[PDB]
RNA sequence: CAUAGGGUUUGGUUUUUGCCCAGCCUUUAGCUUAGCGUUAAGCUUAUACAUGCUAGCCUAAAAGACGGCGCACAGGUGCAUAUUUUGUAAGCAUGUAAAAUA
RNA sequence: AAAGUGUACUUUAUAAAGUCAUUGUAUUGCUUACAAAUAACUAGGCAGUUGGGUCGGCUGCUAUACUAUAGCGCCCCAAGCCUGAUAAUUAGCUAGGCGUAACAGCGGCAAGCCACAGUAGCACAUAAAAAUUGCUACCGUUAACGCAGCAGUAAGAAAGAUUGGACAAUAGCUUAAGGGCAGAUCCAGGUAAGCGCUAAAAUCUUUGUG
RNA sequence: GAGCUCCGGCUAAUUGUGUGCCAGCAGCCGCGGGAAUACACAAGGGGCCAGUUUAAGGUUAAAACAAGGCAACGGUGUUUAAAAACUGGAAAUGC
């Protein structure tokens, strides 16, 4: 660009999206399960994937995905909300955290206990 | 940023203060010439004019620096001491000692206790 | 007060040096321009006399 | 003196470029991966080197680092034509001054001076 | 600062007012350019005689009114303005006889040897100075 | 006191553009956690508030403020405010004027 | 003026002093210029509006400057003034501070300035002043109250500490009889920024025994 | 010594058993269809350490004033043109 040009406010600085827009700059939210569901992936990959729809606090619906192997979440139960996308998941940006006031961790679970709300066996 | 000020007030006296600057029971003094009616470490200011260190050292002394010149300019300027500071310009021989009145009630039994609860819990 | 006093003749001194020096760089231009001007007039005073045999 | 460079190099390979800045004895290498090893077999100690552009291909890289370090100029090159005595001396170098601002540092008093 | 200017006349409607025009030029830190910027100044002029395109000087002095608070010292150059009258004479005395080819020529070279013996003495006054 | 890159786009190569990762600084969540000394600190609500406390001292025209001095100091917050403000610079007449010392 | 003055007040076989009242060479100051975020899918804005004249603009008590901020207000007169103007969105500002070779970018700590005290209009209060001063209307609870003073409670939120001790020190208010007041402040309690040290004994540390 | 996390490549660190495109993993490229160093568990090992690993913000990994393109895609249909910026130029007439 010439001087003129510059001065004229040539320059725009870039602007860059969230990956989590309805987190609105927290780091967790609260929200209550809507409905408790299973989806499949897409190509090339099978499964059925646990997934369930969650109101947050601010009155947004999102779509969390329950990660682990099995889960006892029903509707009208009582989850905190974290940011992550399942890549294979289409539109699921967001993760349910276990061990929290109504999911609980997997039973079983020996290895990356903290992960999946489990806490050490005293026995 | 910390602009000394200039104009002489018009409406209350200058005094030379001390400012504590010290740590948790490590006192540490800065003399300063201030207006009588403000916060204690305010950063209204005409000059700093010294220093004192009112904990004895290995050699059995305390530590104390002023500008010689300084302190006769503001006192005849018209900045009033404090009681303290009367004490150590007594001392260090820049003006005479100032009598004090004589004292009638029983002194403090509790002096350096009463206002700690750490020695009176072990009391 | 004595170094002020001091300084204004000193500055009066300097502004009188300067424009001294400007007034000379301009004549000095402005003859040289002149005697450009008086070549040509005096090449077109040739061509006037050459042209009024054709008409 | 065999560790650094005599000047500040600046050269383009085909879509690609690489600058070469001399640094004080015992400075250190600044550098990527690639260009500390070359570095180690030449044996240069104390160098700073910027590369950008077209890097997919590291042949270029290599060749374009090798084409820079032959393209300095030495004191003594021809100097039997200059007439003088070309003499090393010792002169500290600087930085910007923001560098100074930030460290809260001050640079040589020659310039200082007022 | 803002004691004194150099400006331009704009407006000369009100009664004892003007209005002149200031250049000056700011520094941007980013892009290190001086940007050109313009203001305009209501000054007073008692003499109440100016002209549109005069150059003038205006002094800080105090508020005379809500936007007026300087005043007019000096006139540095005056703006040119049409008079029909004396255009008039300047065409009557081209029309009133004209010259040929070789004439007019002869008499150009003249005037401008003249111009530049002149000149020349001048010039050899300014050294004589020095 | 002075400028470091790697991964990825499936015939190969070259080239252009996008995406992801490694540092430092700051808050929460999971799992886990013995003690002593000390530095810097209380990062969402100008949402609604039980209870206790934060500014009084002295004197007296008949034992009492009605009078004097303070509350114009401290402490809290950032609603409003694009300039009313903030950060700077500049301007503002005179020997300070009278009187026999005849 | 860290001063002078008094038909004034208080203390004294010991007296120097203070208290209260009053006093300053003009008797507590206004104005201008430059810089500081987006913004044209905001193009016209202004009529007390731009300029000129008379009058007003109080709280006296040196002399002149021909009246010595101002459309600040009334009346009259002339048509001018602005034009990236006008209208919107967002934000307390400066700065310490955090990243960066720098340039740039963003805005937790100590301090300075400005604004506010449930909302709004007013009276005092000018010159250094309204959280803990009044009047009126309104909003929310119940004629009253409004914790954005310290501690503390409820709701909301991913996430916000004890209903603690002391005036011993520093700063401040009052007081000539040497005292009184104080959630400023200094200390303690609570919460895995950071920094330092301990979590094993040894001739019972030869810096010993004698 | 004591916990948290990781061991296909980027990136320091492997063997066994169970599962069989199911259950599940995942920052990116991607793993699982009966012979899995990528899922779950056991053992062994790597990193940090009274801490450790997600999530969410500021900045860096040159958005280009120092310093990018219109040659992958972008210069607009053409000309005239009293703001601004930069800055002297070769014109008119007659058979
Ligand atoms: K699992
Ligand atoms: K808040
Ligand atoms: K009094
Ligand atoms: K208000
Ligand atoms: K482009
Ligand atoms: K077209
Ligand atoms: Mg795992
Ligand atoms: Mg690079
Ligand atoms: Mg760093
Ligand atoms: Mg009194
Ligand atoms: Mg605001
Ligand atoms: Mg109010
Ligand atoms: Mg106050
Ligand atoms: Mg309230
Ligand atoms: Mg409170
Ligand atoms: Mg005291
Ligand atoms: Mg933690
Ligand atoms: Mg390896
Ligand atoms: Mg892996
Ligand atoms: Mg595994």
């Amino acid at each position: 660009l010439t001087v003129g040009q510059l001065l004229r406010g040539g320059r725009t600085k870039k602007v860059r999206r969230s990956k989590s827009p309805a987190l609105e700059q927290c780091p967790y939210k609260k929200g209550i399960c809507l409905r408790v569901y299973t989806t499949a992936p897409k190509k090339p990959n099978s499964a059925n994937r646990k997934v369930c729809k969650v109101q947050l606090s601010n009155g947004y619906k999102v779509l969390a995905y329950i990660p682990g192997e099995g889960h006892n979440l029903q509707e009208h139960s009582i989850v905190l909300v974290r940011g992550g996308r399942t890549k294979d998941l289409p539109g699921v940006k967001y993760k349910v955290i276990r061990g929290k006031y109504d999911c609980a961790g997997v039973k079983g679970r020996k290895t990356s206990r903290s992960k999946y709300g489990v806490k050490r066996p005293k026995e | 940023m910390n602009n000394l000020l200039t104009q002489l007030p018009k409406h209350d006296l200058l005094k030379i203060k001390l400012v504590r600057w010290g740590f948790n029971k490590k006192p540490f003094y800065v003399l300063s010439v201030m207006k009588r009616r403000q916060a204690r470490n305010s950063g209204n200011r005409y000059e700093d004019i010294g220093w004192w260190d009112p904990s004895p050292h290995q050699d059995g002394n305390s530590h104390f620096g002023i500008k010689f010149d300084r302190v006769k300019y503001w006192l005849s300027q018209g900045a009033v001491p404090t009681e303290k500071v009367y004490g150590l310009f007594g001392q260090a021989g820049i003006i005479p000692q100032k009598p004090a009145p004589p004292k009638y009630k029983p002194a403090d039994g509790n002096a350096d206790t009463k206002w700690r609860p750490e020695l009176q819990k072990n009391l | 007060e004595v170094a002020a006093e001091q300084a204004k003749v000193a500055f009066a001194e300097q502004k009188a040096a300067a424009e001294h020096v400007r007034r000379q760089a301009a004549l000095e231009e402005l003859l040289r321009k002149t005697e450009i001007e008086c070549q040509l007039a005096m090449v077109r005073v040739g061509r006037a006399q050459k042209a009024e045999e054709t008409g | 003196r065999g560790h650094t460079v005599y000047h500040h190099v600046e050269h383009h390979f085909q879509r690609v470029k690489v600058t070469l800045s001399p640094r004080t004895s015992g400075w250190g290498l600044r550098c990527s991966n690639l260009f500390y090893e070359l570095c180690s077999l030449a044996g240069i100690r104390d160098l700073t080197v910027d590369v950008s552009g077209a890097t997919r291909n590291k042949f270029f890289v290599a060749k374009a680092f090798f084409d820079a370090l032959q393209k300095q100029t030495a004191p003594h090159d021809g100097v039997e034509g200059t007439g003088v005595y070309v003499k090393e001396v010792v002169r500290r170098p600087v930085v910007n001054l923001g560098t100074y601002r930030n460290n809260g540092t001050l640079p040589p008093k020659e310039y200082l001076a007022t | 600062g803002g004691f004194e200017f150099v400006g331009k006349v704009v407006s000369n409607r009100m009664q004892k007012g003007v209005v002149v025009a200031v250049n000056y030029v700011v520094w941007i830190p980013k892009y290190k350019v001086y940007e050109r910027r313009t203001a305009r100044h209501m000054a007073h002029d008692e003499g109440n005689s100016c002209v549109i395109g005069d150059i003038v000087r205006i002094q800080q002095h105090r508020k005379l009114s809500k936007n007026k608070a300087y005043v007019v010292v000096s006139t540095l150059k005056h703006a040119d303005v049409y008079n029909a009258k004396q255009a008039a004479v300047l065409n009557t005395e081209r029309s009133q006889n004209k010259l040929g080819r070789v004439e007019y020529a002869e008499s150009r070279l003249s005037e401008v040897q003249q111009r530049l013996l002149k000149l020349r003495e001048m010039y050899q006054k300014e050294l004589a100075l020095n």
